[PDB]
RNA sequence: AGGGGAUCGAAGAUGAUCAGAUACCGUCGUAGUCUUAACCAUAAACUAUGCCGACUAGGGAUCGGGUGGUGUUUUUUUAAUGACCCACUCGGCACCUUACGAGAAAUCAAAGUCUUUGGGUUCUGGGGGGAGUAUGGUCGCAAGGCUGAAACUUAAAGGAAUUG
RNA sequence: GCGGUAAUUCCAGCUCCAAUAGCGUAUAUUAAAGUUGUUGCAGUUAAAAAGCUCGUAGUUGAACUUUGGGCCCGGUUGGCCGGUCGGAUUUCCAACGGGGCCUUUCCUUCUGGCUAACCUUGAGUCCUUGUGGCUCUUGGCGAACCAGGACUUUUACUUUGAAAAAAUUAGAGUGUUCAAAGCAGGCGUAUUGCUCGAAUAUAUUAGCAUGGAAUAAUAGAAUAGGACG
RNA sequence: GGAUAGUGGCCUACCAUGGUUUCAACGGGUAACGGGGAAUAAGGGUUCGAUUCCGGAGAGGGAGCCUGAGAAACGGCUACCA
């Protein structure tokens, strides 16, 4: 696949057959759920949080030791932010790129890339809006995204 | 659609031959008539409770449901007491042995008993020529509001 | 290939490769018939008695006649190790 | 699967495309535009009569070397002019100018026949009688 | 993107056959795939297949012999109106006397013969001979 | 080749292929209980860091990440699983 | 429309050459060539070969990332590192040999799995010439771009290979 | 493609061929044409991949949710016998279908009408040592659809059926003397009738009706504003 | 409300701003009446139907109308154009 290029690299997570376990793992649900939530107070992303936990701590996958995905925990304790993580970071990027282009319009490369990024933003937002996780009138425009990120 | 004022016409809106005597002190003010379409069509509470008039009402008006009974997706509710619905289908073409997405927009009356919105799948019943284009009458709202409130705010 | 009331009809029921079971036909002058001999007690090897195999020109060409030989004539008991089903 | 949409609901695109590419079929185009009527000395009819203007002697193409006897003809139905060959040996002896002849096609849909340039028609009858019967001896060319 | 997993399976099997192989690793398993392979083995074209279970969509190891000339899929599962099955078997089968057109009906995934006997019909899946 | 065991692959040429090209795919990264003798307590670490992990109490270090695994900070010990 | 204008250098003038030589060769040299702000939108813009997906065959290199080694080499004190070596794995730019298979052939790991004819999808072509012409529409300051006929004519035009 | 002095193509004689009460021609159309390509084309060099990437309408779109076992009921061919005075039905038996079952298993649901079917049994038995067999009312099966009240996520596909003019087509019957046709006709007591017909099939798309539950869509309980009581 | 045998923007009055469209509206072309059908035989198709049956429309072009159960009739009338 790989949309906005013709790159065809394979790179991911080989998820274990072990839907349960980690056998050698102690603690409880309580432990890691508190972890998640307090890190959410600190203000980290479920990607950030999961990476951190899987590193310094000993959590193979948060959903296994706790039958629930991270963002679901966040939303459950009222920690879900305005818009999702991927859409957020897309808009943030498009924002930085756009500032770069405001700084020199001579860079057509940045134009092309800005088009791509924003197209991804629009397609994604269309998906999100379809599944009701975004108000069915939600649209991205630059002049408002500047604020919307910050 | 309708709503408000009820008596908002130059003429007096009244159900024909439904005399309510002044001398006979009633506690309902106005005497209401109604029936049932048939075919399984429950006459909604808002029709017998309500105080609208609509002579083009299937449940309180002077029309009759008979002939075709169709369903469709509401595409237009911009007019008054009448809507347009898109009925989609697929057409078989032999030479290619395949189908093609077609559609027709049917004009259809809608009583002030119902409360329609663009998207509500609806069931209509063919009546007599009501207007220049209208031969159907909304007879049941199968949908709801497409989970509208399910797009609410933050927290 | 019989007919109405039994009776074999139509001549010639061709061979068949042992490794692939794909028919061996006449113009394939690239097929092969390998004859291994039914040896007996101490040294000697009974002539007039064979374990025979067919090998389609296909496989011969593809270069798998050797390997398929090993496989075929070991679980046919005249080889011990050499070839293994896993890899 | 090379271009063509194989889906189960892509009838529309398929027949549309079929029309589109039908237009590259020469006789489809011509049958649909109306050419048979629009152009063409005959009106799309099989035959057409017309009066003889002058008698022509058309030198044949290469590598042949002769003179092809013809006539210039003005078609009655539609006043269009057109030159027509006169078949067989003689027969240009049978016409005379101002005569009222009967023309048919050359069996090539337009397209001049052999070595005769720009002649897409021929003579079949003159003066009311068949040119053939004249060339034999069965019949004789009427009064005037 | 993977458009028809059945199509992939059949292509896989055929491509294994031709090359002179005796097994196939096909991927990833499905219900239609399984029932198809089953109607195949019911007439002894393949040996026995095994559903290996990756904790995702599946894997299948199909042991095959060599009776199989060609199995395949009809891309747009057309609708067969019971008078049309004859037309299809005529279309892509070597002879009257053998081979099987196989289709999905509201009486299950079955071959044109079983469909004919049962007197049921529907969409056309593929074919085997 | 021509005929082989797809259901049963040798541990050798199964341990060569890609993490997704195995028979039934699975990870190739391990957890290890790691310890620096400064304190007395051990902390579980994932072999590929991303995050530069420190010990329980003493703000020391444990590993600085790389293009893959985590380079353990010299004066440390570890145990798989 | 400004700057810039070393160089080479459509135009143009010249010396030659030739029957002629508006050329090829020599000299002079305007515009150009550079850059800024706007245009313009085409190249044999080519791999003359649409994109996503699956499968079908062997070999040695090389780019990038990773892993494995009581390999070499760097010495300081053994390491750490850095370069190199070897095996393996992803994703690359390419070659090699093959050919089960394809082709009209030249050739092609796709141009294969295609009369045993169906993974999904976008685009174009239907004898040659007339002709990318005419007409309309639209785009541009212009040069011109896109969209784009017919009448008539014609038995061939064309591709790959073989011998001469 | 023939003809420029020996023309196997012209003008003719002879001889011969082909079709034959008919044969040529001109125009169109269909087949040939896989040269319009759904079936089924072609696009490196022959006609043809847009300079490039985005991208809306359109076409298309991974996998996974009742699978597996047990029992009954009655059909339709066919086999080996025939029991019989060409065809017949039991059981012996396989084969191939349908219906209903119990396996945690809505079948819309109450409120009675209806009950055909048995867990029933009430006496026993014609009769093969009896679960072979069904007439037979008194505790005990719902769905088979009645009518009334109360509600139901929507589809595509497929089956069977109804509703369906004739002529036309496919096609049965009848010797217009044959035949294209026609729907006649055929038989005796041919002096006071007798009688077979005037079939069947297709008739698709859409609408109605009915069975199916694979394939493929659609809707649902996450700010629980959820499910039944 | 009027008008009709009667439903209806059929017409009038008041009032609103709606109705169709790349699933191709609207417009143009047709040497276009529609159907039962016909020609062509592997199949899928292609082509055609003015014409013995059914439905519609017209009576040189247009309008208007009398009579009547039924006609906007034309082998009826009235007016205009040819
Ligand atoms: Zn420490």
């Amino acid at each position: 696949g790989r949309m906005h290029s013709a790159g065809k690299g394979i790179s991911s997570s080989a998820i274990p057959y072990s839907r349960n376990a980690p056998a050698w793992f102690k603690l409880s649900s309580e432990s890691v759920i508190e972890q998640i939530v307090k890190y959410a107070r600190k203000g980290l992303t479920p990607s950030q949080i999961g990476v951190l936990l899987r590193d310094a701590h000993g959590v193979t996958q948060a959903r296994v030791i706790t039958g629930n995905k991270i963002m679901r925990i966040l939303k459950s304790n009222g920690l879900a932010p305005e818009i999702p993580e991927d859409l957020y970071y897309l808009i943030k990027k498009a924002v930085s790129v756009r500032k770069h282009l405001e700084r020199n319009r001579k860079d057509k490369d940045a134009k092309f890339r800005l088009i791509l990024i924003e197209s991804r933003i629009h397609r994604l937002a269309r998906y999100y809006r379809t599944v009701a996780v975004l108000p069915p009138n939600w649209k991205y425009e630059s002049a408002t995204a500047s604020a919307l990120v910050n | 659609s309708t709503e408000l004022t009820v008596q908002s016409e130059r003429a007096f809106q009244k159900q024909p031959h439904i005399f309510n005597n002044p001398k006979v002190k009633t506690s309902k003010r106005t005497k209401r008539w109604y029936k049932n379409a048939g075919l399984g069509f429950k006459t909604p509470k808002t029709a017998i409770e309500g105080s609208y008039i609509d002579k083009k009402c299937p449940f309180t008006g002077l029309v009759s449901i008979r002939g075709k009974i169709l369903t469709g997706t509401v595409v237009s509710t911009k007019m008054h007491r009448t809507i347009v619905i898109r009925r989609a289908y697929l057409h078989y073409i032999p030479k290619y042995n395949r189908y093609e997405k077609r559609h027709k927009n049917v004009p259809v009356h809608v009583s002030p008993a119902f409360r329609v919105q663009v998207g509500d799948i609806v069931t209509v019943g063919q009546c007599r020529p009501i207007s220049k284009t209208v031969r159907f009458n909304v007879v049941k709202v199968s949908a709801a509001a497409g989970k509208a409130n399910k797009q609410f705010a933050k927290f | 290939m019989e007919n109405d009331k039994g009776q074999l009809v139509e001549l010639y029921v061709p061979r068949k490769c042992s490794a692939t079971n794909r028919i061996i036909k006449a113009d394939d002058h690239a097929s092969v018939q390998i004859n291994v001999a039914k040896v007996d007690e101490e040294g000697r090897a009974i002539p007039g008695e064979y374990v025979t195999y067919a090998l389609s020109g296909y496989v011969r060409s593809r270069g798998e006649s050797d390997d398929s030989l090993n496989r075929l004539a070991q679980n046919d008991g005249l080889l011990k190790n050499v070839w293994s089903y896993s890899r | 699967g090379k271009g063509k949409p194989r889906g189960l609901n892509s009838a529309r695109k398929l027949r549309v495309h079929r029309r589109n590419n039908r237009w590259a079929e020469n006789n489809y185009k011509k049958r649909l535009l109306g050419t048979a009527f629009k152009s063409s000395p005959f009106g799309g009819s099989s035959h057409a009569k017309g009066i003889v203007l002058e008698k022509l002697g058309i030198e044949s193409k290469q590598p042949n070397s002769a003179i092809r006897k013809c006539v210039r003809v003005q078609l009655i139905k539609n006043g269009k002019k057109v030159t027509a060959f006169v078949p067989n040996d003689g027969c240009l002896n049978f016409v005379d100018e101002n005569d009222e002849v009967l023309l048919a096609g050359f069996g090539r849909k337009g397209k001049a026949k052999g070595d005769i340039p720009g002649v897409r028609f021929k003579v079949v009858k003159v003066s009311g009688v068949s040119l053939l019967a004249l060339w034999k001896e069965k019949k004789e060319k009427p009064r005037s | 993107t993977r458009s028809s997993v059945l199509a992939d399976a059949l292509n896989a099997i055929n491509n294994a056959e031709k090359t002179g192989k005796r097994q196939v690793l096909i991927r990833p398993s499905s219900k239609v795939i399984i029932k198809f392979l089953q109607v195949m083995q019911k007439h002894g074209y393949i040996g026995e297949f095994e559903y290996i279970d990756d904790h995702r969509s599946g894997k299948i190891v199909v042991q095959l012999n060599g009776r199989l000339n060609k199995c395949g899929v009809i891309s747009p599962r057309f609708n067969v109106k019971i008078g049309d099955i004859e037309k299809w078997t005529a279309n892509l089968l070597p002879a009257r006397q053998f081979g099987y057109v196989i289709l999905t009906t509201s009486a299950g995934i079955m071959d044109h013969e079983e469909a004919r006997r049962k007197h049921v019909s529907g969409k056309i899946l593929g074919f085997v001979y | 080749v021509l005929v082989q065991d797809l259901l049963h692959p040798t541990a050798a040429s199964e341990a060569r292929k890609h993490k997704l090209k195995t028979l039934v795919q699975g990870p190739r990264s391990y957890f290890l209980d790691v310890k620096c003798p400064g304190c007395l307590n051990i902390t579980t670490v994932f072999s590929h860091a991303q995050t530069a992990v420190t010990c329980e109490s003493c703000s020391t270090i444990l590993c600085t990440p790389t293009g893959g695994k985590a380079k353990l900070s010299e004066g440390t010990s570890f145990r798989r699983k």
